[PDB]
DNA sequence: GCTTGACAAAAGTGTTAAATTGTGCTATACT
């Protein structure tokens, strides 16, 4: 209740002495985009392109659409397995044989760094 | 003198019914935020206050159109619409300004634009840049005239993309995120390439 | 002098000191005992006074009774360090048919301040007009605090007359009509947000002392006035557009029971100096003819301010018209009101040194002030140390009492300013009342000693000391001898949220095992460890809502088998350009009962500390307002050197262009070598005529001793130059400086001699509170505010540079179009235009084209919200829009 | 957005203008809820005219990828975009 | 290389019980 009760504060306030600057000039715009990580994210996916060429067509296309890369939507193992045209339960034994082939020490140690 | 106001009317294709409005903007939330401070707190702009004001007499009037109550009654109300909006607008610029706890007068629209330290004169104008530092300065005695002496910290953090891009060119460092690294915690080896 | 354990130090005084120096704490002790009404008062004020004094509050009941009568005050609930840790208030709860709590009472420390919320306030006396000089009538600290008191009891009848006719009679008591919350909260909006109240201005002990005493001159203007001699000082005030508006006490200066200054007055008779020292106000003053300090007394017995000009009653002493921190500057009389002003103000901005060395050639107020500020252990009762330790020190007096000091160790001051306490006796020393037992931050043995002394040498030095830089030995870094000590406070806290509750917690995201190899098992740094700048202190993580991580993301999960964790990262790391070791560690908890705002958890707090080698940068000032910044520190190799090899300490240019002077300067740095090396006139059929006028003590002086001459009465050039003669040679026998204060230095680096004769001397210098770590700033990307996309300073650190409206016209001058352009608009306001220009650097192609600066696409938003249809028409696009 | 237009002009803004500008009118004199603290229905900030908090995401979450955008969500009356038109939209107010 | 049926967990969906929220109301007389 004691957090209820307190009403807000005014940004265009003057905390700056002598009206050096309002409240609000020194709230930060966490949303606002990270140009070191549109650059890296960037990087991420050109470096993500080569180790999806490693896998198979088709086992690159379920990593794809099981985690929604190309569509940006996930779709789960019947749905994946109804694009391929294969039981539920064959995508999952497929999805797991690209993780084991994706922690391989030639196609993973490269994206340790991108934690 | 009044013929000017007149003419310029005629001359021109705007209606001068546009002094009298019967409906008003709403500017954009971003610009009037309401976020939550550090601490716990809130914070808001006055504009939502003001908007508030308007609003809520602006529905009452309504309320009151709708009750068929008497003429003081309305009128009253219309007088403190009108005046809500003049607050709105330009606060202060007719009677006392609307003020909030501790009787500071609200920011209005007007006061938003212009301003010594408003982004009207200097706000737009000038504002703060990257790419930029400061710091006490010394003499140089042993300086050629088109040269300065420039903090290796300061000329760090103020070059960080470019040594970044240059140290990872050489192969010390394999990819950006290692750079970046690299060049925060200040690792001996990009002095070098630094200068 | 005149104190137990006063260390020795000669002073060229031709004048006794007839008054002592009063308490000059007593302004704000004496104006909240009458507040408060402490029996101390009624009986110093009953002795010789009115039989019937009122206390404030009493006063302001007197006044509202009838309508509240005898109010109590209980002990207070906490001490003084026990509220500055907890960030409570010290204060005295009071009470006052049906009783009533009418809330807490701030109260005032021994050192004249208050604890309002954790932090060591002090309240301004204010000067307001009861016109003329004398008019000015001056609020003492408890009388505007009584003032503030009478808003809250008035308007709290105002309630209460309300409540007693709605509410049923014989049904009401003075509990149900008495809301005494505008009483307390006028207090609370008194102690806060007040402009008379301040937080305690405290890097060294004076400035502190200076900030208590200091008056408002307002409640032409500025000018001062001749009333103000001995009232308010005009040698002190800001330098900014603040002038005439604030100034300092006097040092003598007396405030009578209303408020109205008085000034110490010896009434002079028949021509001859009577002991009678009397109270004589601003209007008292015209009465009686007031004679002048310096003037000619003939052994026993034997220019005056006329009632309303210029040039009955004699002046206690000189100095009157001074303050304390202008009565420290020595050769005052020589300096401009100028340069004299800024030593005042520079003498409180030094910052406390680790060895804090005394005064070479000083005044006399330095054992005065020192012990007056409050920062230093003075004995209560006269008798013997029982222990002596570095945490506290215990005195059995004879008395047989059993009294103990606890000694600040390492206490972070306001602004970051180290205050550590050193004791300065030994175990079986007999003390006496009122002596001296530990010294404080800037002190020693007892005087203050906001300095060092160093070896100076008044010549250019191959451009390295130009206009108003200085030249340092390397010795100052190797011996510490102007390392400062500086302690940070970093604090976060963990509380109830829209979505969750934030926990401070060690386990981070996404980090490394070496990152949080410094943190202890709760997640706060370990005691004693080293944080480099962006190291983790405190692991804080706050509930974070639906993730929606991205695909390119989670496929990375599942590949190196990392879940992504529920919630964010909140860590508290440490400011950019900062370093330090971790000194102490505050933490307050929930389940910790404890008191936290409502749904705060835990609160902790991480105060570290950092060691300061003096470097080039830094700003360093004497006492005569010379200042400058260290443009360059030589190995001790390469300096001038004496022929002793004694390498000079600072090298510092003639600032003094002529008729600009800084004679005062000059001075002290002769005296600082004849202080150092001592001197003996050698009498040989009588003394010389200059010493004709010397008192018999400084005839003879060993090495390094220190000396004293008070403002006005001081040493004179006679005097001085027969000093000079006299100088007690080094080992060897060798004379390192000649009657003229010169000596031929050996330059380290050619090896050859510098061809004239350069001045030397010992002068006593200060490290100013400016310092290059502070000052340092660069940024190359960082955090944007909210409203206007600017670079915004994040609160860790990488604050932007403002490109102000001026420079803008610098740039249009140049003709840099596209520098300008590149300013205002993708270094800026271009949401998409400075992340593809990081973007382009990196890969290293060309700069992309500027967009539109977030800032005009905002005015034309606030052009429409006031109605006006503004359209950014293209040549032959009609209408557009950002979007 | 490409940085070079000729001319610069203003004019009164009528009702219509107002009008055709927003987005929606603005009810009522509501900001955000004291509990939820998320932006009130046909209030200042409401969402369902000035724009979503979070990018691609309505206020109810029946639709929260990037896979949809330019549509409306049936329930909330959310549009689908990008957070940032919080910033270019605005609203208005039918005055009585 | 793939599918089956088991089984489970997880995700929904319809049905109910708190709780939250909005509105109406209080008759000495009171301007
Ligand atoms: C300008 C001013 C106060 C300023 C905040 C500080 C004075 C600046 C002058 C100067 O330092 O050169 C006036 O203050 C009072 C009422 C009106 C004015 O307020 C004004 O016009 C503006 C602000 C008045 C009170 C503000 C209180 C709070 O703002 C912050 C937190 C709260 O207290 C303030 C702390 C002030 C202590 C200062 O102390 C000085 C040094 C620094 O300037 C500060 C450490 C010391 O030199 C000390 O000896 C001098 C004290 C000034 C005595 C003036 C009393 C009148 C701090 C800035
Ligand atoms: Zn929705």
């Amino acid at each position: 209740i004691q957090q209820y009760a307190r009403e807000p504060i005014s940004l265009d306030q003057t905390i700056g002495d002598e009206g050096d600057s309002q409240l609000g000039d020194f709230i930060e715009d966490s949303e606002a985009v990270v140009a070191v990580d549109a650059v890296s994210f960037t990087l991420l996916q050109d470096q993500l392109q080569s180790v999806l060429e490693t896998l198979s067509e088709r086992e690159a296309g379920v990593v794809r659409l099981r985690f929604g890369l190309t569509d940006g939507q996930p779709r789960t193992l019947d749905e994946i397995g109804q694009v391929y045209g294969v039981t539920r339960e064959r995508i999952r034994q497929i999805e797991s044989k690209t993780m084991s082939k994706l922690r391989h020490p030639s196609r993973s140690q490269v994206l340790r760094d991108y934690l | 003198k009044r013929l000017k106001v007149v003419a310029a009317f005629q001359q021109s294709g705007n209606s001068p019914m546009g002094m009298v409005l019967d409906a008003v903007p709403v500017i954009p939330p971003e610009l009037r935020p309401m976020v939550q401070l550090d601490g716990g707190r809130f914070a808001t702009s006055d504009l939502n206050d003001l908007y508030r004001r308007v609003i809520n007499r602006n529905n009452r009037l309504k309320r009151l159109i709708d009750l068929g109550a008497p003429e003081i009654i309305v009128n009253n109300e219309k007088r403190m619409l009108q005046e809500s909006v003049d607050a709105l607008f330009d606060n202060g610029r007719r009677g006392r300004p609307v003020t909030g706890p501790g009787n500071r007068p609200l920011k209005s629209l007007s006061d938003l634009l212009k301003g010594k330290q408003g982004r009207f004169r200097q706000n737009l104008l000038g504002k703060r840049v990257d790419y930029s530092g400061r710091s006490v300065i010394v003499v140089g005695p042993q300086l050629k005239l088109h040269q300065c002496g420039l903090p290796k910290l300061m000329a760090l953090e103020l070059f960080k993309p470019f040594v970044m891009k240059r140290l990872v060119d050489l192969n010390h460092a394999q990819n950006i995120k290692s750079a970046k690294r690299m060049v925060e915690r200040q690792r001996p080896q990009v002095w070098d390439v630094l200068e | 002098n005149s104190v137990p354990g006063a260390p020795n130090r000669v002073s060229f005084a031709k004048l006794r000191e007839p008054l002592e120096v009063p308490g000059l704490l007593d302004v704000q002790t004496d104006s909240f005992e009458w507040l408060v009404g402490s029996d101390r008062w009624r009986q110093a004020a009953i002795d010789r006074g009115e039989e019937n004094p009122v206390g404030g509050l009493e006063e302001v009941l007197a006044e509202l009774s009838p309508i509240f009568s005898d109010p109590r005050f209980d002990e207070v609930k906490a001490s003084v360090d026990e509220c500055k840790d907890k960030d409570m208030t010290y204060a005295a709860p009071l009470f006052v048919s049906q009783t009533v709590f009418m809330g807490d009472f701030p109260m005032m420390t021994e050192k004249g301040t208050f604890i309002i919320n954790g932090t060591e306030r002090v309240v301004v006396s204010q000067l307001v007009r009861s016109d003329h000089f004398g008019n000015r009538r001056l609020r003492t600290v408890g009388e505007l605090i009584q003032n503030q008191i009478r808003v809250g009891l008035s308007r709290m009848e105002r309630v209460v007359r309300e409540r007693m006719t709605t509410q049923d009679v014989e049904a009401i008591t003075p509990q149900t009509l008495i809301n005494i919350r505008p009483v307390v909260a006028a207090i609370k909006e008194f102690f806060g947000t007040s402009q008379l109240s301040q937080f305690m201005d405290q890097n060294n002990p004076l400035s502190g002392l200076t900030h208590k005493r200091r008056l408002l001159a307002l409640g032409e203007v500025r000018d001062v006035h001749p009333s103000h001699y001995g009232r308010m000082c005009p040698i002190e005030t800001p330098e900014g557009p603040n002038i005439g508006l604030i100034g300092s006490l006097s040092v003598y200066a007396r405030v009578n029971p209303f408020g109205f200054i008085e000034t110490p007055y010896r009434k002079v008779e028949n021509g001859v100096v009577t002991d009678q020292i009397d109270y004589l106000t601003a209007d008292e003053e015209d009465r009686h003819v007031v004679a002048q300090a310096n003037s000619p007394t003939d052994e026993n017995g034997r220019m005056v301010r006329k009632k309303g000009g210029e040039v009955d009653y004699m002046d206690v002493s000189p100095r009157q018209m001074v303050s304390v921190a202008t009565a420290m500057i020595p050769f005052l009389e020589h300096d401009d009101a100028n340069r004299a002003l800024m030593g005042a103000n520079m003498q409180r901005q030094a910052v406390p040194l680790v060895r804090s060395e005394a005064p070479l050639v000083g005044t006399g107020m330095e054992l005065r002030a020192a012990i007056d500020a409050g920062d230093v252990v003075v004995a209560d009762k006269t008798g013997v140390i029982e222990e002596v330790s570095a945490d506290y020190i215990t005195v059995m007096a004879d008395d047989g009492t059993r009294q103990s000091y606890r000694l600040r160790k390492f206490a972070r001051s306001n602004h970051g300013t180290c205050a550590n306490q050193r004791p300065i006796v030994d175990a079986g020393q007999r003390v006496e009342a009122g002596q001296v037992i530990a010294d404080g931050p800037c002190t020693q043995n007892g005087e203050m000693a906001l300095g060092k002394n160093l070896l100076v040498a008044i010549m250019p030095w191959e451009g390295h000391n130009y206009e108003d830089a200085i030249i340092l030995s390397n010795r100052l870094v190797e011996e510490d001898v102007l390392t400062s000590i500086h302690i940070e406070e970093h604090e976060i806290d963990a509380r109830d949220t829209k979505l969750g509750a934030e926990e401070i917690t060690r386990d981070i995201p996404n980090v490394s095992d070496e990152v949080l190899a410094d943190l202890d098992e709760r997640g706060i740094v370990r005691i004693g460890a080293e944080v480099r700048d962006g190291d983790i202190l405190v692991g804080k993580v706050t509930p974070k809502g639906e993730t929606e991580l991205t695909p390119e993301e989670r496929l990375l999960r599942a590949i190196f088998g990392e879940k992504a964790r529920e919630v964010r990262d909140t860590s508290l790391k440490v400011p950019h350009g900062e370093s330090g070791k971790v000194i102490g560690i505050r933490v307050f908890s929930r389940e910790d009962d404890d008191e936290l705002p409502a749904g705060v958890n835990e609160l902790v707090r991480v105060y570290v500390a950092q060691k300061r080698k003096i470097s080039d940068g830094d700003k360093l000032a004497g006492r005569h307002g010379n200042k400058g910044v260290i443009g360059k520190i030589l190995p001790v190799e390469d300096m001038p050197f004496l022929p002793d090899g004694t390498p000079v300490d600072i090298i510092l240019n003639t600032h003094g262009v002529p008729r600009r002077m800084n004679i005062g300067q000059i001075l002290e740095t002769h005296l600082g070598w004849v202080a150092k090396a001592g001197w003996n006139i050698d009498v040989a059929a009588g003394v010389p005529d200059w010493a004709s006028k010397l008192p018999e003590e400084l005839y003879s002086a060993p090495a390094d001793s220190t000396v004293a001459t008070p403002v006005f009465d001081g040493a004179q050039e006679g005097e001085l130059a027969g000093l000079l003669g006299s100088t007690l040679p080094n080992r060897d026998g060798e004379v390192m400086v000649d009657a003229d204060g010169k000596s031929t230095l050996f330059d380290g680096r050619s090896g050859e001699p510098f061809p004239y004769p350069v001045t030397v001397g010992y002068m006593y210098i200060l490290k100013l509170h400016h310092l290059v770590d502070d000052k340092i700033h660069a940024r190359s990307t960082g955090p944007y505010s909210m409203i206007t996309q600017q670079p915004l300073g994040g609160k860790a650190q990488f604050g932007g540079q403002r490109f102000g409206e001026m420079e803008c016209w610098a740039m249009q001058a140049y003709g840099a179009a596209y520098t300008l352009q590149e300013l205002l608009t993708i270094k800026s306001d271009d949401t998409v235009g400075r992340v593809k220009v990081y973007e382009a650097i990196v890969k290293g192609e060309n700069i992309p084209e500027p967009g539109i600066p977030e800032s005009f696409k905002v005015l034309l938003k606030e052009l429409q919200s006031l109605c006006l249809n503004v359209e950014v028409l293209s040549s032959d696009g009609a209408a557009i829009e950002m979007r | 957005d490409v940085n070079f237009f000729d001319e610069l002009r203003i004019g009164l803004a009528t009702a219509d203008d107002i009008r055709n500008w927003s987005y929606g009118e603005v009810k009522k004199p509501e900001t955000i809820n004291y509990r939820t603290l998320k932006p009130e229905k046909d209030g200042l900030f409401c969402e369902k005219i000035f724009g979503p908090t979070r990018d691609w995401e309505c206020y109810c979450g029946k639709y929260k990828r990037v896979r949809f955008k330019g549509i409306i969500c049936e329930r909330c009356g959310v549009e689908v975009t990008r957070a940032k038109v919080r910033r270019e939209r605005m609203g208005h107010i039918e005055l009585a």
